[PDB]
């Protein structure tokens, strides 16, 4: 079936590569690498942070509510005797 | 609901940090001469003190102190004899029913995984052990309970275990009801958990060597895909 | 004789502020629960109160003391 | 010809792994397959071994393990290695289903449904295994899922009383959760097989959401080094988490052996099921508890059903991502609110995030397509 | 011209595929000891006094 | 070329070394438990074993012989040729007291029990594949290629002998 | 690579570096190429 | 194409016991493999059955 | 083709196998039954008379 | 060939279960037939007897 012989037809196009042992494996990192990572953190920080800020607060509320349920009201001895 | 226990330097509680055997050698004193009146500890034998803190003929002296029911004999009968390496702790009751009898309806739990087996584990331990007091107004307390703030209730069956001065260890060190508490929680933490000092030697060696294993495979992976990273296209219709 | 250290790591800490204001309010309380003639409140939670904090401290410094 | 292609067996697995067609940009996403499937190899092979010491009767199942773990030679990282993979299998599990939800994978719906079942079973599997120590976790968790099948009208209760095989849980129900613990996995071995068979038919969607025909590598350099990469580091955490922390996912509850006659204050299942319990608490009705409960996972069959986008990836359409984010956030409140008690700040909270769940599914992901359709002009 | 040592070592060892092969097993042979008595020695001086071993 | 393929042969170390550890305490599974691994010693009362009596007692799992001789089988057992034997050994190298022989009833070739008074020998018979022993103890026909094993063992009591 | 799908057939050309005119070597090297020179039309050393 | 022919497991079953070509003058000494396959499913079930009591 | 000559064959004789598991089964269950395993196991006696599965 | 040495293969897989199977009941007979195959590796000349200890 799916075979390196048949899969699809092209026209035209031109390839150069080089052989492992003549270059260089971390050939820029910081030149290069640290830049690029920069940008794809800030291509995609606001469809994703903002979710997880709000499910925070959530969070946070809902454990101070339910502690705050277990303490004793003063209303309820001090009210009517 | 109860009390979050505060959390104690205890030595061992490092990364790489080993128990300490001194404490281990009291705690199992303090464990003979009061805890195993009312508890059991049904999952530890004597053979399992040797090399811990006794040697082979000192744990056989240990054991030699009890008497243990054995048999049939040739007669079809059964008898006593005096105990070895591979008898278990001795039970204080026969049933749950006979101890729960002999504590006005309560059962004391089994001490093998006590530590294991709380929230907060030895923290909460030594908390129960110091912590008894007196209860506050408004405050009663039914036929033959205490008050202790670090129970899930407050009332709890058992009495104050412990004093100053309610045993004496035989390395001169001074029992301070604190002292006594800090040992017999350190023996519980070894009887929980005998594989401790062992894995944390183990854990050193392989995790230095899983550390070494990633950047090796990380220059091998880079070294194949190089051929890709830097691949150059070009489009030459004839036009 | 001996002395617990725990003892008077206990009376040391009590000093303290955030002990003080929590010790005054379970006074406090035990005042009103004692001069009722008839109610159902008691006061525990002032005295957890009061034990939380003061246990904080002692966790601190009690160790050291001890083999 | 090469003896790689003079034999049916060789050739199969040269189709497989050695000469099959793999796009190369494909990024870590693709990894945790074969991180599902180094888990379920490691799942056998620690049970063989574990299996030779266990005890499935109630009267010793308990002091069983506790001979495995305290007389058997360093039978104790065996038992800690056996209980932190199945972790990670689940950690990978989700991960890999997410995947092909943001990337459009669910098109290809002979490996998606296999999946699904996949799923079902490991599930199974799990907690299957979970009952085994017979701690007092272990006996309430038996009793509420085998008790689960009561809701059914007219045939349940008879149900239930055909599996425990007696008139309660007891000794004749431990033996059933063993021998089915025993086979499940190789089963899923086997639907493995045939997923993967599906599988290499088309070959692996990419992140573009395009086809990848014009620029095919073989797996073999690249993607064999990769994987070995990925599995490297998968060992590194689950040794730091073996020896290291291993008492960070324990229960101490289960450290005590089991009471028929009480149960807990405070009950908790295992990590990878909290969701799936708060679904089930946020019903006020036993029939729609139970409905709720499996449809919540039944409901991924029909995503392929309500695909509306022209382009296959969310890649390139951020009002999917955003939507594909919140859902995310959902699940993990489903998650928190499972391991509190049920008191009436969380009851209200959960009830929200189930139907929110359910509507983000159904509703606003269709929506949300059309209107990108519409954006762009299509 | 420059006989620089990686390429002895590549010479030497490395062409030939048995012999690399050789060559690793020998080199595990040492790592071996030599790893574990960094690490037991290591180990046994973050706890002195605490061991068993030496308290006997 | 030499430098990346150090880096490869570096690597493959590692994964030897880790290799090798984790295969090993897997196979040490295996072995004996740490409470299986008794060994008591036992004590045996002579006088309620009568002449020509072959007693069996359980001791670490596997069946222990005392027999009693009569002074007949004392003297045919020390007319042996030795050279007859693929075990060579007298009966004198095999016993503390003449009257008294000590074994451990297990048979050499692949672990059935001896029946006794059985067989051409006036010693033990194996069922299982059809080998002969005599009162000493000796392999005298049949597959098996050793003699019947002696255990350690002490006279305290003209009537009480010790086996450890 | 220069890939056109239109083209009838494929081309091909594999070397290495060999030593120059000068070398003794190259005598050597002509043997072992006649002794190599089926699958495809046309093929050459 | 009959969907006999249409799909990878269906085709394999096709190829395995119903379009394969067998030959016309086979004898009952051809039979029993298909009894010894029959034999292990059945061991199979019986085995998980007693299983759950042993 | 295998089918439908070899399936209808393989069915005759399936049914004939199991024709013979029956009356193995109930008319004749002790038939190839060995009355020392039904005596518990005894580490320290051998049987005078030895004798494996058929 | 392929046929005939797969065959092979499950004829030794098959005897093997069958005979562990039969030790099972640990009746008298069941008992000594374990004894015996596993001490069958004793004959191995080096390592047999750690073998069977294993
Ligand atoms: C209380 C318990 C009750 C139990 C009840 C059991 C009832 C069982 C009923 C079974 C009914 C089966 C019906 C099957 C129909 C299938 C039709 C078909 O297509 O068949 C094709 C098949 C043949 O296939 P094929 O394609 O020709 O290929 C075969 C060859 O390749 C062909 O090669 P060839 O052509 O060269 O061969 C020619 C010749 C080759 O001939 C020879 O080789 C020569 C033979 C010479 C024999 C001479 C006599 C004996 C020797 C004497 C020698 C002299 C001794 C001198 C001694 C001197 C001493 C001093 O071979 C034959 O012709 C053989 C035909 C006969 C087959 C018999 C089968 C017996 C089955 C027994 C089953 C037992 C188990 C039952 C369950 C028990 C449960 C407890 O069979 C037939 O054609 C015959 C069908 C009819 C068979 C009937 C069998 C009845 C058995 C009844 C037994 C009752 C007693 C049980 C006792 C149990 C004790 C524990
Ligand atoms: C006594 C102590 C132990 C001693 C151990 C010694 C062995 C050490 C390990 C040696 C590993 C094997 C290295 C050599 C493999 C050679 C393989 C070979 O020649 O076959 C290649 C060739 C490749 O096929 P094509 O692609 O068609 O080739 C066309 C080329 N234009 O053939 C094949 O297909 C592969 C055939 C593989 C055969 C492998 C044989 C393995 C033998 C192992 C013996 C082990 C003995 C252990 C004894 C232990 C003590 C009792
Ligand atoms: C032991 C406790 C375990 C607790 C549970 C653990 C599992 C859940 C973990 C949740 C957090 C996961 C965070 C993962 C990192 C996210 C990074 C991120 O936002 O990157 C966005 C970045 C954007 O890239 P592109 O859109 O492709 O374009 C870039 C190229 N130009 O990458 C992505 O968006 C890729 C997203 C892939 C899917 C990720 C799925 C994560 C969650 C999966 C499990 C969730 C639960 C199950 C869900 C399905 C239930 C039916
Ligand atoms: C409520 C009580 C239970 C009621 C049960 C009712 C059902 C009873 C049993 C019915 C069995 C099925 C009979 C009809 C099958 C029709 C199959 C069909 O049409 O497909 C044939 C055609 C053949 O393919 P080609 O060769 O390509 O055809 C080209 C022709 N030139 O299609 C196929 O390939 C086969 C497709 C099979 C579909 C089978 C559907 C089965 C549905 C079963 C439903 C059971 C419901 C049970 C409910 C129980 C209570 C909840
Ligand atoms: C157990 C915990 C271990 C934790 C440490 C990390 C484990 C994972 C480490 C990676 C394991 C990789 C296993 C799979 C093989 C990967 C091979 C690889 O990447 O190199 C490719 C390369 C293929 O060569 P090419 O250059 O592509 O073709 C040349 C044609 N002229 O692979 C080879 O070298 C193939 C030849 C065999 C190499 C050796 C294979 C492994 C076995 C060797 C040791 C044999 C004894 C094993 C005993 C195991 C215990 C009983
Ligand atoms: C008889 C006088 C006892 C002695 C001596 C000791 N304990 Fe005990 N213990 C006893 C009873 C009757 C109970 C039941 C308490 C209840 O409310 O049911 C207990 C309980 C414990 C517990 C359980 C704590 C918990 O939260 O469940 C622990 C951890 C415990 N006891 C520890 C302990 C130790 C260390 C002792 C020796 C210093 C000891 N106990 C002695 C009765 C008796
Ligand atoms: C034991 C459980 C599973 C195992 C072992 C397993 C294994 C694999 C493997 C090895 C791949 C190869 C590609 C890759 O790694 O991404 C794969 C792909 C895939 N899996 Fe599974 N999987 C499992 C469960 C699931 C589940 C639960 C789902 C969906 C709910 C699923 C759906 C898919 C899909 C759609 C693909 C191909 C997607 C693509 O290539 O883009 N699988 N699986
Ligand atoms: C997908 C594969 C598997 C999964 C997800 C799985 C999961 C689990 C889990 C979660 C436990 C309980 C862990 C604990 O109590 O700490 C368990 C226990 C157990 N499993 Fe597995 N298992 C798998 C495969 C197997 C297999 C193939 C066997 C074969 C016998 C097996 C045998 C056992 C045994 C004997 C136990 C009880 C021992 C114990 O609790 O430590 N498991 N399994
Ligand atoms: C579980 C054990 C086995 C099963 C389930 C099995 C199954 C089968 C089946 C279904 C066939 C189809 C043709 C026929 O029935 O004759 C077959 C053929 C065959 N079997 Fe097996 N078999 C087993 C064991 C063996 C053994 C032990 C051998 C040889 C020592 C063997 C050698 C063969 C050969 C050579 C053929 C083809 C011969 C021919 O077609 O003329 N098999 N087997
Ligand atoms: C080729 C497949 C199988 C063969 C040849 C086989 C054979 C046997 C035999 C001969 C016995 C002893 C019969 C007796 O003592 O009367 C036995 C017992 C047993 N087998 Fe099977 N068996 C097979 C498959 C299985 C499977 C898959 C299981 C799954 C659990 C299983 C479970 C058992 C059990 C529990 C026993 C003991 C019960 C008893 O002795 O009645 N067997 N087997
Ligand atoms: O990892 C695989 C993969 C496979 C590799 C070999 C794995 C494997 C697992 C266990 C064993 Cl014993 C052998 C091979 C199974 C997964 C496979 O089939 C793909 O199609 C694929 C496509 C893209 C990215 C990764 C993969
Ligand atoms: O019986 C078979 C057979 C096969 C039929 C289907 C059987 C089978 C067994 C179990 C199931 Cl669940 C399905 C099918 C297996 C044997 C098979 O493959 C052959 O090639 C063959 C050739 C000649 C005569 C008979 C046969
Ligand atoms: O009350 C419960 C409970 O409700 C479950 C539930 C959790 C969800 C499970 C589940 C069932 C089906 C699927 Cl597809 C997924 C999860 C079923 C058991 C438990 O696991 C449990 C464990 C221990 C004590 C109590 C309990
Ligand atoms: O003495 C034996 C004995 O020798 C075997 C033997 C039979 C042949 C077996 C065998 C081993 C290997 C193969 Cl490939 C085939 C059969 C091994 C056990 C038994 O089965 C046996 C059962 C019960 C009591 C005693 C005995
Ligand atoms: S076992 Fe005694 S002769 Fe074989
Ligand atoms: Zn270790």
């Amino acid at each position: 079936g799916r075979e390196f012989g048949n899969l699809t037809r092209i026209r035209h196009v031109i390839s150069y590569s080089l052989s492992p042992l003549e270059q260089r494996a971390l050939p820029h990192v910081l030149s290069k690498g640290v830049p690029n990572m920069l940008r794809r953190v800030r291509e995609s920080f606001f469809r994703v942070v903002p979710q997880f800020v709000v499910f925070y607060l959530l969070y946070t509320w809902g454990t101070e509510e339910f502690e705050k349920s277990k303490r004793k009201n003063p209303a309820a001895y001090e009210n009517d005797k | 609901v109860a009390l979050h226990p505060p959390s104690y330097p205890w030595s061992h509680s490092g990364f790489l940090s080993s128990l300490d055997h001194t404490s281990i050698r009291r705690g199992f004193q303090v464990y003979k001469q009061v805890c195993s009146s009312c508890h059991s500890m049904n999952f530890v034998a004597y053979r399992h003190l040797v090399g811990v803190c006794y040697t082979e003929d000192e744990a056989k002296a240990l054991a030699a102190e009890v008497e243990v029911q054995d048999g049939p004999n040739e007669n079809g009968e059964m008898f006593m004899r005096p105990g070895k390496l591979f008898d278990y702790f001795p039970k204080p009751y026969p049933n749950s029913e006979a101890a729960r009898a002999a504590n006005n309806g309560a059962l004391p739990p089994d001490l093998s995984y006590i530590a294991r087996a709380r929230h907060g584990g030895e923290d909460y331990i030594f908390s129960l052990l110091t912590g008894y007091c007196e209860p506050p107004t408004g405050v009663s307390l039914r036929e033959g309970l205490y008050f202790n703030p670090y129970f899930p209730g407050q009332a709890i069956a058992m009495a104050p275990p412990i004093y100053t001065d309610v045993l004496e260890f035989d390395d001169g060190t001074p029992a301070t009801m604190s002292q006594i508490a800090k040992d017999v929680c350190t023996f519980l933490r070894w009887a929980s958990e005998p594989e401790h000092d062992h894995r944390k030697r183990m854990a050193l060696k392989m995790l230095t060597m899983m550390a070494l294993l990633i950047p090796l495979t990380y220059i091998m992976k880079r070294h194949k895909w190089s051929v890709l990273k830097s691949r150059k296209l070009a489009y030459r219709p004839p036009k | 004789e001996l002395v617990d250290p725990l003892t008077t790591v206990r009376e040391q800490c009590e000093q303290l502020e955030k002990c003080v204001k929590a010790r005054e309010r379970l006074e406090l309380c035990d005042e009103r629960v004692s001069s009722r003639s008839h109610t159902e409140e008691d006061c525990m939670e002032e005295l957890l109160d009061f034990l939380y904090a003061r246990d904080h401290c002692v966790a601190h410094k009690l160790f050291n003391n001890l083999k | 010809t090469p003896m790689r292609k003079s034999n049916p067996i060789m050739k199969m697995i040269n189709h497989s792994l050695i000469d099959l067609p793999t796009p190369s940009n494909i990024s870590m996403w693709w990894n945790f397959g074969s991180l599902l499937a180094f888990c379920l190899i490691l799942q056998i092979i620690t049970g063989l071994f574990l299996a030779m010491h266990y005890s499935p009767d109630t009267s010793s199942a308990f002091s069983s393990i506790a001979h495995i773990t305290r007389d058997v030679n360093h039978g104790w990282i065996i038992r800690y290695l056996h209980a932190n993979g199945a972790s990670m299998f689940f950690i990978c599990l989700f991960l890999h289903v997410g995947r092909g939800l943001y990337y459009g994978s669910f098109l290809l719906l002979k490996t998606w449904n296999t999946g699904i079942m996949l799923l079902f079973l490991t599930m199974a599997t799990a907690f299957m295994g979970y009952v085994l120590p017979w701690g007092q976790m272990s006996f309430w968790g038996a009793t509420v899922i085998t008790n689960l099948l009561s809701a059914i009208p007219y045939i349940g209760t008879d149900l239930v009383q055909w599996i425990w095989g007696g008139y309660s849980i007891g000794n004749p129900t431990l033996s059933r959760f063993f021998t089915l613990h025993f086979i499940l996995p190789f089963i899923i071995t086997a639907l493995t097989m045939v997923h993967l068979l599906f599988l290499h038919e088309t070959g692996s969607n990419n992140p573009c959401g395009i086809s990848s025909d014009s620029d095919k590598i073989p797996f073999h350099p690249y993607y064999t080094i990769k994987d070995i990469l990925g599995l490297v580091l998968l060992l590194f955490i689950l040794t730091t988490l073996t020896l290291l922390s291993p008492n960070l996912l324990n229960d101490p509850d289960n450290y005590i052996p089991a009471d028929p006659l009480n149960t807990p204050p405070h009950i908790k299942p295992e990590w990878y099921f909290l969701f799936a319990y708060a679904i089930l608490r946020s019903v006020p009705n036993k029939l729609g508890g139970v409905l709720a409960l499996f449809l919540s996972i039944l409901i991924l069959s029909i995503i392929p059903t309500l695909h509306n986008s022209k382009q296959q990836s969310m890649m390139f359409r951020p009002l999917s991502q955003f939507l594909f984010w919140f859902l995310i956030t959902t699940l993990l409140t489903l998650t928190w609110i499972g391991s509190q008690p049920v008191s009436q700040p969380f009851i209200f909270i959960g009830q929200l995030a189930s139907t929110m769940y359910f509507t983000t599914v159904l509703i606003l992901m269709p929506l949300t397509s059309l209107i990108e359709n519409n954006l762009l002009k299509w | 011209a420059a006989v620089a040592f990686t390429s002895k070592l590549y010479s030497l060892l490395f062409r030939r595929t048995s012999t690399f092969a050789l060559t690793i097993v020998v080199g595990v042979l040492f790592f071996e000891r030599a790893f574990d008595q960094g690490a037991d020695a290591i180990y046994d001086h973050i706890n002195e006094g605490k061991l068993w071993k030496h308290i006997k | 070329k030499g430098f990346s393929y150090l880096v490869t042969a570096v690597t493959t170390v590692g994964v030897a070394y880790a290799a090798k550890n984790v295969v090993t305490q897997f196979i040490s599974s295996m072995s004996a438990s740490a409470d299986v691994l008794a060994m008591a010693k036992i004590e045996i009362n002579l006088s309620d074993i009568p002449e020509g009596k072959n007693m069996a007692f359980k001791w670490r799992g596997k069946p222990l012989f005392v027999r009693h001789r009569t002074q007949k089988e004392i003297e045919q057992e020390a007319a042996v040729e030795l050279s007859q034997l693929r075990d060579p050994q007298h009966d004198l190298d095999r016993v503390k007291k003449p009257e008294w022989v000590i074994l451990i009833g297990v048979c050499t070739h692949l672990g059935c029990v001896p029946i006794a008074n059985a067989g051409d020998f006036g010693g033990y018979y194996c069922p299982c594949h059809g080998s002969h022993y005599d009162a000493s103890g000796r392999i005298r026909l049949g597959p098996a290629p050793l003699n019947l094993e002696v255990p350690p063992y002490e006279f305290t009591r003209d009537d009480m002998v010790v086996v450890g | 690579r220069h890939r056109d799908d239109a083209l009838p057939f494929a081309h091909v050309a594999i070397a290495v570096e060999g030593p120059g005119w000068a070398s003794p070597d190259n005598v050597a090297l002509q043997v072992a190429n006649a002794i190599i020179g089926k699958l495809c039309q046309s093929f050459q050393t």
